[PDB]
RNA sequence: GCUGGGAUGUUGGCUUAGAAGCAGCCAUCAUUUAAAGAGUGCGUAACAGCUCACCAGC
């Protein structure tokens, strides 16, 4: 199977989606439709798409929430990362707000009690540059 | 080598659709 | 050595023509796990397909 990370409302490009998905009889043409039709309702977000290719020249794909390192930096209020995490503090997130993410994240993440799921978001905070704040 | 869209530059790339 | 796991939270911030471990600098996280690398590698123009670490059995 293929996972992979294209931009709500335009997919087309050769280079990019064109062998990735080609190399595994993929039709292109099938695919940038089909995917920029259904989400064409989040336009302009960029979400995981799983597809599913069989033997058969068909497949399925299915759509994914946005990742937390998006959700981090949104919510801290930064476009881009830091180049060096443990460097270079950029932006900061408070104990609330990373329950916040932890709760809109919890149906995708494997953790099974809260605290297990706000630990997860703290340690892709402090490899990102966010410092936490209680 | 010899492809179709496929690369970003040898030759080929893409073009059908 | 042999039989099968070797994914998920993402394609970590991202840059080039392209970047989606195998280019590039800090990072190097945590899950949950039976146990499982933000990975030793071949390979495509990259992906891939595939390789060990580890595990379950032997």
């Amino acid at each position: 199977q293929i996972k992979l990370q294209l931009p709500a409302g335009k997919a087309t490009p050769a280079p990019p989606v064109g062998p990735a998905l080609g190399q595994h009889g993929v039709n292109i043409m099938e695919f940038c439709k089909r995917f920029n039709a259904e989400t064409a309702d989040k336009a302009g977000m960029i979400l995981p798409v799983v597809i599913t290719v069989y033997e058969d020249k068909s497949f399925t794909f299915i759509i994914k929430t946005p990742p937390a390192s998006f959700l981090l930096k949104k919510a801290a209020g930064i476009e881009k990362g830091s180049s060096e995490p443990k460097r270079k503090i950029v932006g900061k997130v408070t104990r609330k707000q990373i329950e916040e993410i932890a709760k809109t994240k919890m149906p995708d993440l494997n953790a099974n009690s809260l605290e297990a799921a706000m630990k997860i978001i703290e340690g892709t905070a402090k490899s990102m540059g966010i410092e936490v704040v209680d | 080598i010899a492809s179709a869209s496929c690369t970003t530059x040898i030759c080929t790339c893409s073009c059908s659709s």
